[PDB]
């Protein structure tokens, strides 16, 4: 296959899962029904990456009302949580303390309330099949098991599913997830509320707090989506782009292309090594002037970052950052501005 | 990280990304639910931890009770003039996913690469701060040689940088591409 597709197309980060995306539509699913049910299907084969224990975002556009939103169902510090909370890298990586609110699954709901075609069960179904038979573990997870051998094989709850006789998986050997399978189930029956305010929700604070955490009850229970009914857009050429704004880093992607859009660059600024030598050298500038900015941004609702956000996306600004792209040379850290206050 | 692009039949999409944030998250898995919790937590600037030598804390992203911690994430669609999809388009990679969603549609949109081209293209990175370039093993090295006569100091990556998924509208209709780097496959009819 070359992947060029008539109709409509998934690309997801394991085949099964796209399938399941395609299968989806190929059933009526909106494209936000094809990617809930690939999301599930990620969530249990690159279960090092993401899945219901996480958060995420999610950009939608409507081609009938031609309106784009965005998902926030990012996880959130819980109620206990203080700025002084940790004081190595170890604290705040490992263990229940570093976990934060889970939104994925009220991520999931607010889509599908939104935009859903098929059943929310109908959305679990495959990925629970995948669960229980099990499948050969793919590339990406091989190698995530392999970077974290020493931790896996010492913890006996992740060896438990993440292990051949105490040994780490390797790239083809069976998988399975039978608990996360009955979860999915429980998921697909009782819904959203199940996780958040329901029947798994006093197991899930017991693990938090078990391993050290401070999720309650009651950070669950007042966890919440958020429609965003303007996302992020820059204009480029004909095309408008739509991404999220703060807490994401939609600002420092506007901002990378408008210093770049610019300079024009079209299939000429590569053609020989001097014009592609200056492309990329120009790529690299526009990275560290955005990146300058990107120490400013924070969750908007807790820090005023409406004229950061204003000038990352504003074309003058990036013209301005742009004139001190010098052509010859790249700069010490500070010639960028980098700030930490306003 | 996984970023998954989604178009249905009647032309709507999903550019959608989500994470656990590092490797199993926490390292807290759920004997009972099978629920491998994230460490999200980690995302937050501490005053109290330095990252990287000579990178103070960010106080714009310090942790307080019911706030978001700041992400590199960026799910992304890109609209034509006249209401059609043009390219969905998102990556994974922490502060990688930024830089190489800004290649995947710099590479398709202006160098004129087809989407699996765009996808698989090398990459390269610079976040400031550290004070280095990151470049993948096989980028041209006409760039690094242009970058190093620049001052750059450049350093290659000891695996890959990010993982992008996209879909491009095109002639003969969608074009998808998954990142070998991972080793997804799209799926369609
Ligand atoms: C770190 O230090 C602060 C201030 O002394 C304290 O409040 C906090 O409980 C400590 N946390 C950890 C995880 O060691
Ligand atoms: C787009 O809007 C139309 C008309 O309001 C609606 O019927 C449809 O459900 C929407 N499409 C999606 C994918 O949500
Ligand atoms: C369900 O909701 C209410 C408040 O929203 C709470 O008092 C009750 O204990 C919750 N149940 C569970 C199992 O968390
Ligand atoms: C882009 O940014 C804001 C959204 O609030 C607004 O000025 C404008 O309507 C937006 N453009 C589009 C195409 O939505
Ligand atoms: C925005 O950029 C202008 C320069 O165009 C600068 O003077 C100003 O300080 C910036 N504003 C904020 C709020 O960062
Ligand atoms: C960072 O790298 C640049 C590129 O050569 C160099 O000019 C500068 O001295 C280095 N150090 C700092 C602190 O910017
Ligand atoms: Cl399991
Ligand atoms: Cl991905
Ligand atoms: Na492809």
């Amino acid at each position: 296959d070359n992947h060029v597709y008539t109709r409509a197309a998934v690309a997801a980060d394991a085949k099964q899962c796209s399938k399941i995306g395609r299968d989806a539509l190929r059933d009526g699913g909106s494209a936000v029904d094809a990617a809930i049910a690939a999301l599930l299907c990620v969530g249990l084969m690159n279960a090092h990456s993401m899945g219901i224990g996480g958060g995420l975002f999610l950009t939608i556009y409507n081609s009938t009302t031609r309106k784009a939103e965005v998902i926030n169902a990012r996880e959130v510090a819980p109620r206990l949580a203080f700025a002084t909370m940790f004081n190595s890298s170890e604290q705040s990586q490992k263990g229940g303390l570093s976990v934060a609110v889970p939104g994925e699954i009220r991520g999931y709901e607010l889509a599908h309330q939104r935009h859903g075609r098929l059943p929310w069960a109908r959305l679990f179904q495959p990925s629970i099949q995948l669960a229980r038979q099990g499948f050969p573990v793919g590339k990406g997870l091989a190698a995530a098991l392999e970077n974290k051998r020493t931790v896996i094989e010492q913890q006996p709850v992740l060896c438990e599913v993440f292990c051949r006789d105490r040994k780490v998986l390797r790239e083809g050997e069976r998988l399975t997830l039978p608990q996360l399978a009955d979860t999915y189930e429980t998921l697909a029956i009782e819904g959203a509320q199940a996780f958040y305010n329901g029947s798994l929700t006093a197991q899930i604070v017991k693990d938090i707090q078990a391993a050290g955490g401070i999720v309650t009850a009651e950070d669950l229970n007042n966890y919440r989506a958020e429609l965003i009914e303007h996302p992020l857009n820059i204009s480029l050429g004909d095309a408008v782009l739509y991404m999220p704004s703060a807490p994401l880093s939609g600002p420092v992607l506007a901002l990378i292309l408008n210093i770049l859009k610019g300079y024009n660059f079209s299939r000429e600024s590569v053609e020989s090594p001097e014009q592609k030598g200056l492309t990329y050298h120009r790529i690299v500038e526009a990275f560290r002037f955005a990146y300058a900015k990107r120490t400013l941004l924070g969750d908007p609702k807790f820090v005023d970052v409406t004229e950061v956000v204003r000038n990352m996306t504003s074309e003058f600004f990036a013209a301005q950052l742009r004139a001190q792209i010098s052509d010859d040379t790249t700069h010490p850290i500070s010639y960028y501005k980098p700030e930490f206050y306003t | 990280t996984a970023h998954l692009s989604v178009v249905a039949e009647d032309g709507s999409a999903v550019s959608a990304t989500s994470t656990i944030n590092l490797y199993f998250g926490s390292k807290v898995r759920s004997p009972v639910s099978g629920i491998l919790f994230n460490n999200e937590m980690d995302d937050f600037s501490s005053p109290s931890i330095t990252n990287e030598f000579g990178v103070p804390p960010s106080p714009a992203n310090f942790i307080q009770p019911g706030k978001q911690p700041l992400s590199s994430m960026c799910p992304t669609i890109m609209v034509g003039q006249d209401g059609q999809v043009r390219m969905v388009v998102g990556a994974a990679g922490g502060t990688q996913i930024t830089t190489a969603t800004a290649l995947a549609i710099i590479y398709n949109l202006w160098f004129g690469y087809d989407v699996k081209r765009a996808v698989e293209e090398p990459r390269l990175h610079n976040q400031l701060l550290p004070n280095v370039t990151t470049v993948e093993r096989n980028i041209d090295q006409a760039v690094t040689a242009a970058l190093e006569t620049r001052h750059h100091h450049t350093q290659i990556a000891s695996t890959f940088i990010a993982v992008v998924q996209a879909i491009v509208r095109t002639a003969g209709g969608w074009a998808a591409a998954s990142d070998s780097r991972k080793g997804g496959e799209p799926a369609g009819y």
